[PDB]
RNA sequence: CCUCGCAAGAGGUGCACAAUCGACCGUGAGUAAGAGCAUAGCUGUUGGGAGUUCCUGCCGAA
């Protein structure tokens, strides 16, 4: 009652819980995800070879 | 007692790094033959 | 210009993380013109109201595409019929919200579009008036 | 009622409150007024079991829930009810919005999962899909079976292909749907002879349409498209039972 | 006249002639966050130690294994 | 939420977190198989983890996921490891199989060094007894 | 994100009774914001 | 961004904005689908009586 959820007023005058701005807090999760994998192209070694 | 399973996503994982890993020795083969082309055509041009 | 936003916005700093990674290991320009575009500043952010989602659907052939807007949308009461459309952007204000929700659209943050899109196939990109 | 406090036991911190919801639920599945129920218990249901997978332990508690999940689709088959008739029997009907409630719930909570929590719910997946293609296998995939299933549970949501159904779930049951009909139908050399045979009488070359006619649209995601076309189109064991 | 360029390399760096970079201790619950990284750090106990806890220490550093750079300070003179 | 508690952490006032002369970050915490304030490190960072630690003489494991988050008093499984130090790399394994390679790795290396701590102290203690 | 919390007895035995989680928890979590705002209001005292 | 194309290209569609072409309102700041307000930081100018400058680095007229 006193800040609000989804269908309930905050109780509050003109007042909403923020919302935000990534939906998933986690990165690890969307960027491995299953069909960014598929979308992206093979990856490097991460560690360069020396070339001349 | 039961045996553990691979996860479902480590196997996706292989799959798709076999996959690569082919499609890269496939190209390494191209690359192989068409360097040798390459040499060839150098050695016309520079005679 | 920049190579980071300028903000220390731990949400704003992520989006920026997951979208440098897929320009980095996607072909596709729009990660790229994404990526760029976060890094702006909120004078180069100008708000993009449904009037103008409004209008960049009527052109022929867009009424499918996915709306992307970096930044904010807001509200704009001009108007009385909206198309429904699944608009993509920072932010939205309550009364843009509303208007999306109320005419069958839905309003998603840049990692769901990113999910949805990692190529940003059908996807349309829009930028508000920056005249002052 | 019940399915309020059956959807609150489930989603309870205590271990034993959400094994016993459980165990209680298998003997309230089977029952007249679970099938008279509307698709919005389903789902509440669904949303319960899903918080209750959302709690398992370890790897091996979950593979265990994951086989009970398996176990709530497979309750709902009846021996008689395959013999009277080909049509489709309210029992079956019951089924089917239970399949609808288990996908929709999945489509829903597929993107809030953690990175580490995501991988016990691929599993779950797995022998959910099991579990109702062993459904079709127990009823002998009568014709009005398997059309309203494909149409109301498979097209709905898993392969509509809609921008709102995450593509994440699209790629990861074209990876499981291959290996998942070999399971039912169970040297190389005889024991392939014995799939192609048994395929011959699954229906699954109906199936593989409906990826066909996503693959085919436009509108599709241009990855989802892809990565279906190049792991099932360029296949073997199409080719193997001439699909 | 100090510069830039006087810079040392980044590999050799913060290192002590015995090849251990030196970590300040105050207990021993610090010394243990030592406890396997005895070929890169070395010890140095605080100069605000009482007596009574540099022997603890240096008891638990011996059963550890971890270097310390400053040993009989306190307990000796130089 | 993992990654906003970490970034948080980062920074913001990790308490355990030492800072070293080198610049290097040391947490304090007990729990920690490495001591050095990372990614991968915190145990507070990372929900599922895992690292050996010594309880009287024994060795055990603990072991850290992301099921038990709520309900910190119950979240680390104590585990333990056989004395047999050929036994033990294969409990570790075994209960760290299908495992990110790091933690493993950092598990083992840790069991090592406290088996050699435990040696080298029964060393320094040896009595007159038996 | 679970669905709900457990109530504990004072003398320390888990209440059957469980409280469905508030909608704060589920908001923006910004250091930034609270670091200034925190700086501002603390300047006040 | 979509299709075709291995690719170059063929197109299709078009944010911001520009280019000229005009209509209307009243010849522009134009309209014909607005962005501002508030707070904090840094900081330019005008001001009200109104010698050198901890260490290092960086960019750089004439
Ligand atoms: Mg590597
Ligand atoms: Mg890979
Ligand atoms: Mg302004
Ligand atoms: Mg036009
Ligand atoms: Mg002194
Ligand atoms: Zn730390």
């Amino acid at each position: 009652q006193v800040w609000g959820s989804e269908t309930v007023a905050s109780s509050k005058v003109g007042y909403t819980l923020p919302s935000h701005i990534i939906s998933t807090s986690d990165v690890t999760r969307i960027i491995n995800s299953s069909e960014i994998q598929s979308a992206i192209r093979p990856a490097g070694q991460a560690t360069q070879k020396r070339t001349h | 007692a039961e045996k553990i399973l691979t996860p479902e996503s480590q196997l996706k994982k292989s799959k798709a790094q076999q996959k690569t890993a082919e499609q890269v020795a496939a190209e390494r083969a191209a690359r192989k033959a068409a360097n040798k082309e390459k040499r060839a055509i150098i050695l016309e041009r520079n005679a | 210009h920049r190579t980071a936003p300028k903000s220390d916005n731990v949400y704003l700093k992520l989006l920026v993380k997951l979208y440098t990674f897929l320009a980095r290991r996607t072909d596709a320009p729009f990660n790229k013109v994404v990526l760029k575009a976060l890094f702006l500043s909120k004078i180069n952010r100008p708000p993009v109201s449904v009037s103008r989602i409004a209008r960049a659907l009527k052109q022929e052939g867009a009424a499918n595409k996915t709306v992307v807007v970096v930044g904010t949308v807001t509200d704009d009461a001009r108007i009385f019929e909206f198309p429904k459309t699944t608009v993509a952007a920072l932010r939205f204000t309550a009364g843009a919200r509303a208007k999306i929700v109320k005419a069958g659209g839905e309003c998603i943050t840049l990692d769901q579009l990113a999910v949805r899109a990692p190529k940003g196939q059908n996807t349309l990109i829009l930028r508000g008036p920056r005249n002052s | 009622m019940e399915t309020s406090n059956f959807v609150k036991q489930l989603s309870s911190n205590n271990r034993k409150t959400r094994v016993n919801a459980l165990e209680a639920l298998k003997k309230y599945l089977t029952a007249k007024q679970f099938k008279e129920n509307k698709q919005i218990e389903f789902n509440k249901l669904w949303k319960g079991l899903y918080y209750a997978m959302w709690f398992s332990d370890r790897p091996r508690p979950q593979q265990r829930l994951a086989n009970e999940l398996g176990e709530l689709h497979g309750l709902y088959f009846d021996p008689k009810d395959n013999s009277t008739a080909d049509e489709l029997t309210t029992n079956d009907k019951a089924f089917i919005k239970f399949s609808r409630g288990f996908w929709k719930v999945m489509c829903f909570e597929w993107f809030n999962i953690d990175r580490y929590r995501l991988d016990k719910y691929l599993l779950l997946i797995r022998r959910v899909l099991f579990s109702q293609l062993k459904y079709l296998q127990s009823r002998n995939w009568d014709k009005k079976l398997v059309d309203e299933y494909i149409k109301k549970v498979l097209r709905w949501l898993p392969l509509s292909g809609s921008p709102k159904v995450y593509t994440g779930i699209p790629i990861h049951i074209v990876d499981i749907l291959l290996d998942e009909w070999e399971r039912l139908l169970k040297n190389k050399e005889e024991e392939m002879r014995k799939i192609a045979e048994s395929a011959k009488k699954t229906p699954l070359a109906d199936v593989i349409a409906i990826f066909q006619d996503i693959v085919a649209d436009y509108n599709n995601s241009k990855v989802l498209r892809e990565k279906i076309k190049e792991d099932l189109f360029s296949d073997t064991r199409l080719v193997s039972w001439d699909i | 006249q100090p510069k830039i360029g006087y810079g040392s390399n980044k590999k050799t760096k913060f290192l002590s002639p015995s090849g251990h970079k030196t970590f300040l201790v105050a207990n021993v619950k610090d010394l243990e966050t030592l406890t396997m990284h005895t070929k890169t750090y070395a010890a140095e106990i605080a100069h605000n130690i009482s007596a009574k806890n540099r022997v603890v220490i240096l008891a638990r550093a011996k059963a550890l294994g971890i270097k310390v750079t400053n040993p009989k300070g306190r307990l000796a003179l130089e | 939420s993992d990654e906003i508690v970490w970034q948080v952490i980062n920074q913001s006032f990790c308490s355990h977190r030492i800072k070293a002369p080198n610049g290097q970050n040391f947490c304090r915490n007990e729990y920690n198989v490495t001591g050095l304030c990372t990614r991968q490190s915190c145990p507070l960072a990372n929900s599922k983890y895992a690292t050996v630690k010594c309880d009287n003489g024994k060795l055990y494991l603990y072991m850290k996921t992301p099921e038990r988050a709520h309900t910190p008093a119950k979240l680390w499984e104590r585990i333990k490891l056989s004395k047999n130090y050929t036994k033990a790399l294969q409990q570790i394994d075994e209960h760290l199989l299908h495992w990110s390679k790091f933690f493993r790795h950092k598990c083992k290396q840790r069991f090592t060094k406290l088996t050699q701590v435990m040696i080298t102290e029964r060393r320094l203690a040896l009595r007159e007894e038996e | 994100s679970r669905p709900q919390v457990t109530v504990h007895s004072l003398t320390g035995e888990a209440t059957a009774n469980a409280l469905p989680l508030p909608a704060v928890f589920s908001a923006p979590i910004r250091p930034d914001i609270v670091h200034t705002v925190f700086t501002s209001v603390n300047k006040n005292k």
